[PDB]
Formats: C-alpha cells, structure tokens, sequence
RNA sequence: GGUCAAGAUAGUAAGGGUCCACGGUGGAUGCCCUGGCGCUGGAGCCGAUGAAGGACGCGAUUACCUGCGAAAAGCCCCGACGAGCUGGAGAUACGCUUUGACUCGGGGAUGUCCGAAUGGGGAAACCCACCUCGUAAGAGGUAUCCGCAAGGAUGGGAACUCAGGGAACUGAAACAUCUCAGUACCUGAAGGAGAAGAAAGAGAAUUCGAUUCCGUUAGUAGCGGCGAGCGAACCCGGAUCAGCCCAAUCAAGCCGAAGUGGCUGGAAAGCUACACCUCAGAAGGUGAGAGUCCUGUAGGCGAACGAGAGGUCGUUGUUCGUGAAACGAUGACUGAAUCCGCGCGGACCACCGCGCAAGGCUAAAUACUCCCAGUGACCGAUAGCGCAUAGUACCGUGAGGGAAAGGUGAAAAGAACCCCGGGAGGGGAGUGAAAGAGAACCUGAAACCGUGGACUUACAAGCAGUCAUGGCACCUUAUGCGUGUUAUGGCGUGCCUAUUGAAGCAUGAGCCGGCGACUUAGACCUGACGUGCGAGCUUAAGUUGAAAAACGGAGGCGGAGCGAAAGCGAGUCCGAAUAGGGCGGCAUUAGUACGUCGGGCUAGACUCGAAACCAGGUGAGCUAAGCAUGACCAGGUUGAAA
RNA sequence: GUAGGGGAGCGUUCAGUCCGCGGAGAAGCCAUACCGGAAGGAGUGGUGGAGCCGACUGAAGUGCGGAUGCCGGCAUGAGUAACGAUAAAAGAAGUGAGAAUCUUCUUCGCCGUAAGGACAAGGGUUCCUGGGGAAGGGUCGUCCGCCCAGGGAAAGUCGG
RNA sequence: UGAAACAUGAUUGCCCGUACCGCAAACCGACACAGGUGUCCGAGUGUCAAUGCACUAAGGCGCGCGAGAGAACCCUCGUU
RNA sequence: GCGACUGUUUACCAAAAUCACAGCACUCUGCCAACACGAACAGUGGACGUAUAGGGUGUGACGCCUGCCCGGUGCCGGAAGGUCAAGUGGAGCGGUGCAAGCUGCGAAAUGAAGCCCCGGUGAACGGCUAAGGUAGCGAA
RNA sequence: GAAUUGGCUGUAAAGAUGCGGCCUACCCGUAGCAGGACGAAAAGACCCCGUGGAGCUUUACUAUAGUCUGGCAUUGGGAU
C-alpha cells in the first residue's frame, strides 16, 4: 500500500519547533509542534482544529459530545520561522555543544 | 431425463398475463362500534376484544 | 503491446440497438436479436424503394379508371384517347385531376373520345 | 325539443405493447496502484558447531501474520543516526528515551522438540534408557561409513553440468529397418559452474600446435527401406588464452544551489507579474500540474573495522543404417614389440608424411537463474504469476488438483444529538469542495426486475418487420422539419452452418457483458513494391564507445558454361567429324544489401476436440483373495454310529 | 455474385514527434432529429471527478453472433414440484417486539431384543452455565448440535 | 561376623487415555440424508419354547412446515 | 427337461441349465522334484511335504457302460541314411612391394540339437480321403 | 433462436402454427388429458466410412522371455 516512505521517514522539525503552515487553508498560521509522526508524517501543531464526535455509550457516561481537539498535517506546514515567514536550512556547526548541528538560512537563528 | 420440458422461454408478456389474476383483495374493513379500531366482519374486534359485550382480555 | 475489445463493442452495439425502435420484444433489445431484424429489415427497406413506385402508379391508375367510367368510358379507352391526341400528355398529374377538379376531368374525357372515335 | 324505428360511431383495460422519466440489480468501461512478467547486469551453494523445511511456544490483552526461541516481538558489544519509540494493527492500559532509545550496518551470546537425525524405539514433532560431572535443578556423551589421529562423509538445492539406465505417441500419409531421440523420464555424483584439456591429434601446406565457446565453411562432403529424412569436419575470422607434474571499489550514512506577490479555486504546484539556481530540469511526494516547499538529484565526504596395444566373436560412437568400413570403444576368449622400436593416415600393400597410448592434476572464455538491482512501442484486476497474495479456502484415501476476491476522503474530520423500528434499514442535523464521497464507500454499461407518464390494445391468424396513408402527442443538431406513438392497407419463409437443394419438422444457440482463432522464428527459399550503392553489392561473430553509433571483409551473392566424371572452355557433351542436346552471341537490357508485403518450407504453425500409446509414481481405509489373532449363531424339530 | 484473387480506406491499444485542452470540469458512461459513399465522425446537454483529444510516422495480444465455446451476472419453467417415512396430537399456563413451532403443567399416541442402556471405532469441545438471534435449521423461532464468552475433563490398582 | 523368608511401622506411587456423541441430527454417506457401522446389557404378561408375535415397565420419542377440503387421477390398504 | 446333492456367481438389468463339488481318468514329477514368483549361481512357494506325494488337463454323485479310424497335427520311442550352425580344416584364386614378407576372399572333409523318414499313441487335438456309428438315445 | 405459437387442403428438401388458398376464432386464467411441437435427454450403441484405436485368436509377418544344443572360459591329475 506504500506511506510517508516518499520522504526517508524523515521530518523536518522536532516535537518542540514553531512552525508556519504554507498551502491549504490555514495558511501561514504558526504554531508549536506537539505530535511529529515521521513514519505517518504527521504533525500536530496548534493549527489545524476539528469538532470530533464521541461514540461513547458504556465509555465512561453516555453523555459523549462533541470535542475541541486539533487534526495532523504532513509537509503541508514549512518548518522553522524566524525572519517573520517559512524558508529552508544551509548552516551547521555547533553552539557550546560540539555533537549537535544547528540549522539556518539567509540568517540564521533557529 | 426430466420427460415433459418447456419449448420456449416465456415472454415478459406471456408470463404478465397469466399473473392477471395474482392481486390480492384488500380485507373489507369495518370500523369497531366501541373501541374506534378498525375490525373484520364477524370477527372479536381487536383492540378491545368486544363482539356487543367485551368476550377477550384487552 | 496488448488492445483489448474496450468501448469499441459496446459502441458497434449501442448503434444497432438504436435502430431498434417499435421493435417488439427482444428485437429492441438485445443486440444479437436486434441485429438479426435489421438483416431482414434491409431486405424491405431495398424493395420498398422500388416497390412503392409500382404501388403509387396502381392507385393512380385506379382513380383514373373510376372518374373515366364516372363519363361513360374506362381506364383502357380514356388513356387511348389522349395517346390518340398526341397534344395530350399529362400521364403524371392525371389522376389528381379526377379526384379534385370534376370540370377540368370532363374536358379531358371529352377530348379523349374526340380522338378515338 | 319527446316517443318509436333505421343506421353509424365513441368511450371501458383485467391485463398487455412501444416510447419517455425516474429508480433497483449487476460489475462492463475509464482512471488509478499497493501486484506481476520479460530482458540486461550482478551475485551464486547450505549442513553433525546440526541444515532445507517444520511442530509447540514466547505478548498485560493474541485467534492470523511477523520476529524470536524458555535469556523467547527479544539479551550483550561495536559503529551510524539524532527524537522519538512501544511489529503488521487500523487497539486502549503500562511505560521507554539526549547517562542517547527507535531504526539501520557489523559482530557475539541464547537457540525447546522434530527433521541427514545420529542413544534405543517410533504411526515426524513423541515414548523409553544407560554412562560421566553435579547441591538438586541442570550440563556433556552414547549412529554408521573412512582412516593412527587431526580431520572428512551422510542430508538439502529452481535451473544449469557430467555419468549409469533409457520410452512411446509421432514422421515415414499403412508398417517392421529408419524417424521422433539418446528427447522425455528415472537414478548417481558435484559445483558455483561444470565438462573437456596439454596430440600415439587434426590433417595434405613436409602447414597446424591443449580444451571449451561464437561466427563461418554448409545443408557442402557424406549417411539413407539412397525413402521419410538425417548431417559433419579442416581452412579462415573471433572470445579467452597457462601449461604443469609423476612412473623406471561495494553496502550503514552525512553534506548538498536557488521564489515571492496578486489572481481562480475547497485546496495551487496551475494562471499572471517581476525574480533567482543550474557540475543539480532524474525521480517520487505535498488538498491540481512541483527546477527554486519536502525527500532528493549533480557534485563531494564517509565508518570502528566488514566482504571482494593388436586379434577373432558380439556391438556401438561421429555424416558411420554391414557397406569396400578404416579408427575409437569393450562383454567373451586370446595376446606383441621396446627406438636399424610402436601407432596413425577411411579395406589392403609399398613409399612418403604426422605423432610417442597403456599415470594424475590444471584457471579463463561457456551454461543456468532460487535470489538482488536497473530498465521496457510488457500487463493494469476475466490482464499480469495460481495468488494486488494462497498454494490458502475448497476437492481427493493418496499421488495430486486448486479458486475468486482491488478503490470513502485531500485529511477520519468515520456522522455527538434527534425521529420510525426489537433490529436491520432509513430520514434529519453536523463534518466535507462534494455525503450527487457514509463505511455493501471511485466510475457504475448491458442483460434482468420495477414505479410513474404519453400514445394505445378485449372479431384476432401472427419471422413480428418494411413501405404508404390517416389519427393523437411533442418541439434543446427540432416547426415543415420532423420526433415519439398508433390504426388500416400492400408486401414479406429468423440467423448461421452445411449443402444439388434450408423458414425448414437438418446443426448450433436462454439473454447480456467481458475473454476468445492465420501468428512468430530463421545470416532459410522464391516473387511484388520500395530505397542505397551499382559491374559490382554486402557484412557475421566480435571490438570500442553507448542520453549514439562507429569499427570489424572471415564469409555470402553477381561475375561461364557443358559433362556421369576426368576435364575442357564461349565453348562443351554423345560419336570414329558433322545429326543433335544443352550454352554463348543473342537484336539484346544488371546486380546486390536492407525494408514492407505475397507465397513456400521447418517448429504446436488458424483456434478448439479424441479413442489411444509411453514414462515415473499414488492406491487392497472400497472391492477380490491370503495369513495371524479374537468375536458370533434365540428357540424348536429329526433321532445316525456306537 | 459464392469460393477465390486484386484495390482504397475506417477503428482500437502502445510508441516517437508536433499542436494543444483540462478541477470555470479530463477519460468513461447516458440522450440526440447533425455530418461523411461505408467502416465511422462531430456539435449540444446530462453524469463523472483527474486526466486527455487532434495530425504525421512506427509497432501490434488490433475489430466477434455463432465454436453443445470460457468466466460472470441475470432471466424462463413459476409463486410451480417439493419441505425427506402415515408414530398422532390436544388444551391450559408462561415468556417475548413478535409464538402452531421456546418453557412448564395435564392428557393423548409410537418404540420397548428398542426407537432403552454401556462400550469400541471415528469425530473434536459438539458437554455444562450465561448470553445472542445475521447466516446454518427445508416453515417459524424468543430455541438449537448454530454464534460469542467463561467453565468442565482428576487414577499405584480401569485401557495402553 | 550383617543370608533368604516372615511380621509390623514409615516412605513411595512416572507417562498417555478419561468431557460429549457413538445403530446416530455429533461416525462413513456433499445433506439435521428411510442406507451403512464391531461388541455387551436388553425387564413383565400371555403364548410348547424363544432374543418369535401382541401389549406394556424403566427409559426414550411424536420423525423441524402448518391448516382446510373431501374432485379426476396416482400410491398403500378393507369388503364385495 | 436340465443339473446328482449343500454350496458359488455377473457391487449397480442375467442366481441359472454358469462355475465349484465328492468321485473317475490321462499325464508329468525321484527331490537343489516337476512347476511357479524373481534384477538374481539371491531368496521363496511347492514343502519343514517325498510317488498311498505334489503339478497340470479333462469329465463331474451313483448305476450299467464308453465302440470304430493312428492318414494330417501333437507327444513318446528308434535310427540304415538324407538335410543342417559356429568352429576345426585350409586345397586354390587375387592385391602390393625389387624382395622376404604383409594381406583380401575362399572350397572338400569333418561338426550338435532340430526337420524330412519309420513304429507307436484317442478319458491326445480331431474324424465318422485313415475309417465311415458298437450299445443307447432320437421331430430332442 | 426469438414468438403477436389455430383447422382443412395444397405446395415446398419429399410429414407446414410461420408459404398459397379456403375455413374457424373476443381478451386472460385454473384443474386436467397426452395427438403434435419430426416434444426433452445422451455429438446413434445399429449401419457404412477413417490407410482411427484397443481386447482376443491363429499353422498371418517380424522379434522376443523362456528353454533345448555345438564350441570357448571357470576347469584340474591318472589310466585306454
Ligand atoms: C431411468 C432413468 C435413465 O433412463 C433410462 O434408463 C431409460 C430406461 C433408458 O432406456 C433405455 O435405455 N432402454 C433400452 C431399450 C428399452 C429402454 C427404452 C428405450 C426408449 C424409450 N424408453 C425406454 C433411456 C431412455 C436411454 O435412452 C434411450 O437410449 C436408446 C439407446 C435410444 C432411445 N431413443 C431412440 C429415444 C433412448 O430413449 C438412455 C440411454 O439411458 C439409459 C438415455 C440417456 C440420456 C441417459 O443416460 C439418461 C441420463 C439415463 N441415465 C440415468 O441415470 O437416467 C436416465 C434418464
Ligand atoms: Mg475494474
Ligand atoms: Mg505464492
Ligand atoms: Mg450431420
Ligand atoms: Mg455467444
Ligand atoms: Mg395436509
Ligand atoms: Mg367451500
Ligand atoms: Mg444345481
Ligand atoms: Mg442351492
Ligand atoms: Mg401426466
């Protein structure tokens, strides 16, 4: 059947990362990654939000509504914004930290 | 074999003519003197259960 | 490469099937059926053409003869008569004349027994 | 207006017919890909340290698959990665992880029971033991064949290799030699290849210089109930290229250039306006179509430590079929020479020439494809593998046989709540661009089943149409034009096949949809067309480059015929010289390579169908019998010998 | 004009080339009275919802009504034959959305060298309890040998 | 020089089978099929006897469509 | 009528007058028997038997019986001779080289079982040309 | 095959619901009956054909398992 292998299950934000949504509809709305799926590719920001149903009969009270809770995206969102807008990644070193390799563009704080 | 057979398939209007006679007809629906449910002619109305006086339970 | 039958039947089919208008039964509605008719149909359809030609010219010819004997004479004798007055040619027309205009006809009968007799 | 009479004519539709509208059924068609096929290249053995292939397990929850192995969806070490993970699993709970989880690359360690199966038994996965070490648990050993012993062998491999054994159908238009064919099949041995191999040779130049393979010679030489038919080798061109010994770079992986605004849209990657990158415009993804948004691509880096003798009899092999049959080969009998020696040169002799058997090894070029990568005038769900995965379900005692099945949406946002109903099912509300996508989820043909409307039908004889006219209806290629339908008239013997002759009471067919039959091959033969060179034309195997073609002249065809042949030659053959056959000049004109088409031949040869013949195997759980060991025959009558 | 020979073309898939079209709606499907000498081709509209027409050239698994052809779906016979031993069944009460068929009570009738009971073979959880009610059950089920979950099977002396 | 045999105490007691159907709706027969399937038990009354025949204990069952009707004909019967 | 009898047969259209049978006959077989299965100098059945036994073939209880033909065929037997294979035996003819030699074919006579030839044989195949039906039966 | 599926006499490939002519017949069912539909079923089993097959037979042809027989091996020593 295939999946998200059209990538490398390779992402490119982390489950803390700000990030601004380009196409669809909420577009250029920003927020922080709380869900990163990089097999799936997936990503819960606070973005996209849906009204979801509760099939909830014996579930804990039949009283089962409707709930406030946000729907993952893909590559539908360009990771990564400083310069007020989306763009991409070039400059790697280290901070203090040797073993880590930052990311930066045109600029460059992430 | 299976002895006596069919020569030719039936028509679609051979075989609707020999159902000319297969409508059902509908009960003659009388309606109860007591209870004001429907009911058959001699027969207990349903609902009530009278026939002049009442003879079933309910 | 492989070429499947695809749309090219169906389409072959929904043409004859077209044909087949007040057609009775499984002759307006299944293609083998349907195709069948239209051989036989073809048949009429040929001779017709050249059949109504004989058909048209026997009612004309009927109606001649009726208005013909309406003045005392005949199809044979009245058809003489104008051949006999060579002038006269009408042949196509003719029988319209018997049947809508009782004056001009009578002329013509007139004439045709000038010519004989 | 009324009664009576005489005529004529309408409307009814139980049900039917044609047409239209709307549906249901069903899964064609289109689009798609999660799956296959072929060719090219790579790679190529596994096992007593216990395989191939299995049984039973291992989950908080576990039926199926995966992975594993009582240390059991995993344990330890090294490396890579750098935030997620907790297998498919669409599933909650418990948790794990920057003191670097997960995954990937490389090692180890554990690996129940069965299987060569190997302690012994056994109806695989189970019974039953003995011996040594031991605190019990638990660990190690106990098979035969080789050899002193180290150490080797049993068994498994799709096809390929050699060997032992070896059909028949079929062709011969019958059949028996012959063909099919040393093919198919069985059996043995083995490897990534094997086989073969280092001249007692080919062979006619006193040339050659191991073998295998490819082109070619060449359908030549030859074999042949001289029939069907079978069919070499030498020379030459080419791939690769060795002769030696005895006996007396590629996987993990990291780095990687450059677009923004407006517009249409549910959604932009499209349109539009200006912009940049390019050693990178290959490719996949992202709400639609992408150089610059993600993964990548060109280009570069990159690992601790990881792979690369003669004879007679009988027969036979090769073109070898008893032929004039040489030579090899060997079952039976015999049986020599030793270099002024032996074997060969197609009976045989002499001469001339080639070569040293009776000991062993030997890479490369060749073959095949279980597996891996790439590619395609290959398929895209009746196709393609049997399988979009299943050797399952189902069938069979067994050998064996054997399916079909794909699709919500961009994203589950998978429809809370309401209404009828026990439910199923629906109607709403809400989500979404669309629910004209609702889980019997893309399109949704046709047969077939219905509801509704139009025109119609209850004195009628019918291959169901066709022509003509009238009536009714309708007006989106469509108002003189028709479109639908209908009455009456005329005319009118389904289709195919087979056939002297088919409506035939001759064959086939229930209907629809899909599947379903003149092909492909060969340096083959012969002809039409065509092109390029043209008295000449042309390459084959290969070699080198391959987002591609060039080289390669070995060979093939014209170029001289006549003869049985020697041979002679515009002549030649019968013959003793005169007649003639065939050929030349002809009065005289040309071929060759490739292509497409006609036809031929050889293969399954347009597709489908035998009865049968042959090979190896599966069956006596049915039935025919045999052997071993058990079981069974109420009751009554008759009344033998002794 | 049959066998047959000869000529010119239409259509399908794939391919190379060019011109393009498409979510302001592609293919496919559906309707039609238009065009061409025919195979056929176009316009308009309706559905569909993501791909595709035209022209030249190339190649084919290239055109179906037939084969008692193959696969699949659906008709006819037809609401027909049958519903599997001629050992019956009746009423009451109960349960339930619903009862000829399920439970219970009282009768009736059939077997009784069996139509009772105990092994063996063979089958494999069919056993018991609680639930279910699609399909299987020749009708119907509230029930079942069917479906779901839980449980149940005990050996020194019986078989091996 | 601590035998065998007996007697009384203690200890010991492995593996597989056992549910259920089993002349049948659970096995073989494509079916909940009028067939087939080895052994054992198989009561009473009457009838020479009996495992025969009739009825009946215990036990099991009325055979998973039903209800009317009272034609032809067809099946299985009774009488003539 | 047929078959003596009990029995056996065509699972699935034939139950019989079919087959079997007790009994009779011909015949082969001396024991590592004949005969049979088999790759086989294996092994085994025959048989852990031994001619009062075993194989084959026919007829089919019991009773009275079973005739004629030995030419053809088969089986057993004889052998005066004719015919016959490889082999032993090599007389002769022929090739080639100058030559010894090396070579190609090859008679006569001898050489086995078989066949022709002679006798036998019928509860051998058969017949009613080798003979033409003895009893008994007969329109079965 | 599809059916809007009458009788008589003809004719036709020679046994006509489907051709000709004449005749009869309003539309549709239900229970029944078997004359026809050359009714169904099994690609005649008879018959002939095919240079088809198989089973069987023999003094048809050819071979062959088996078996009889001469020679040569295993296979030797002495007497005539
Ligand atoms: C009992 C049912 C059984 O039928 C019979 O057995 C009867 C008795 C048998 O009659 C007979 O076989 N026979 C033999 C003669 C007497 C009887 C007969 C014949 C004709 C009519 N009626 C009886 C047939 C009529 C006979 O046909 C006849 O065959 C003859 C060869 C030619 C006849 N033609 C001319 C019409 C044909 O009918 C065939 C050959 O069968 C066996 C038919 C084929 C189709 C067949 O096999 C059926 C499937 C058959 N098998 C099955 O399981 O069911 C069936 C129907
Ligand atoms: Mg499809
Ligand atoms: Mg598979
Ligand atoms: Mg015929
Ligand atoms: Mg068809
Ligand atoms: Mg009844
Ligand atoms: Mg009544
Ligand atoms: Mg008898
Ligand atoms: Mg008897
Ligand atoms: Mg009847």
């Amino acid at each position: 059947p295939s999946a998200g292998s059209h990538h490398n299950d390779k992402l490119h934000f982390k489950k803390g990362d700000t990030v601004i949504v380009l196409s669809g509809k909420h577009k250029g709305q920003t927020g922080k990654v709380l869900l990163a799926l990089p097999r799936d590719q997936k990503v819960v920001v606070e973005g996209v939000n849906v009204i979801t149903k509760n099939v909830k009969p014996s579930m804990t009270n039949p009283q089962g509504g409707q709930e406030q809770r946000e729907l993952a995206l893909h590559a539908s969102k360009v990771a990564l914004v400083d310069p007020e807008t989306g763009k991409a990644t070039r400059v790697r070193k280290q901070i203090v930290d040797g073993k880590k390799v930052r990311v930066a563009v045109a600029s460059g704080k992430t | 074999a299976k002895h006596p057979v069919p020569k030719k398939k039936t028509s679609k209007s051979k075989r609707d003519m020999r159902r000319s006679h297969h409508a059902l007809t509908a009960p003659n629906l009388t309606e109860c003197p007591q209870c004001h449910g429907k009911k058959l002619s001699h027969h207990i109305c349903p609902n009530c259960g009278y026939y002049d006086g009442r003879q079933v339970l309910a | 490469p492989r070429a499947k039958t695809g749309i090219v039947r169906r389409r072959r089919h929904k043409k004859v099937l077209k044909r087949a208008k007040g057609f009775w039964g499984s002759r307006s509605k299944q293609y083998r059926n349907a195709f069948q008719t239209l051989l036989n149909a073809a048949t009429y359809e040929y001779r017709d053409r050249r059949n109504k030609k004989r058909d048209f010219r026997r009612l004309w010819i009927q109606r001649i003869n009726a208005g013909a004997r309406l003045h005392g004479m005949n199809y044979s004798t009245f058809i003489n008569g104008l051949k006999r007055a060579n002038i006269d040619l009408n042949r196509k027309v003719l029988a319209d004349i018997a049947a809508r205009e009782p004056e001009a006809f009578k002329a013509l009968v007139d004439a045709s027994r000038n010519a004989r007799q």
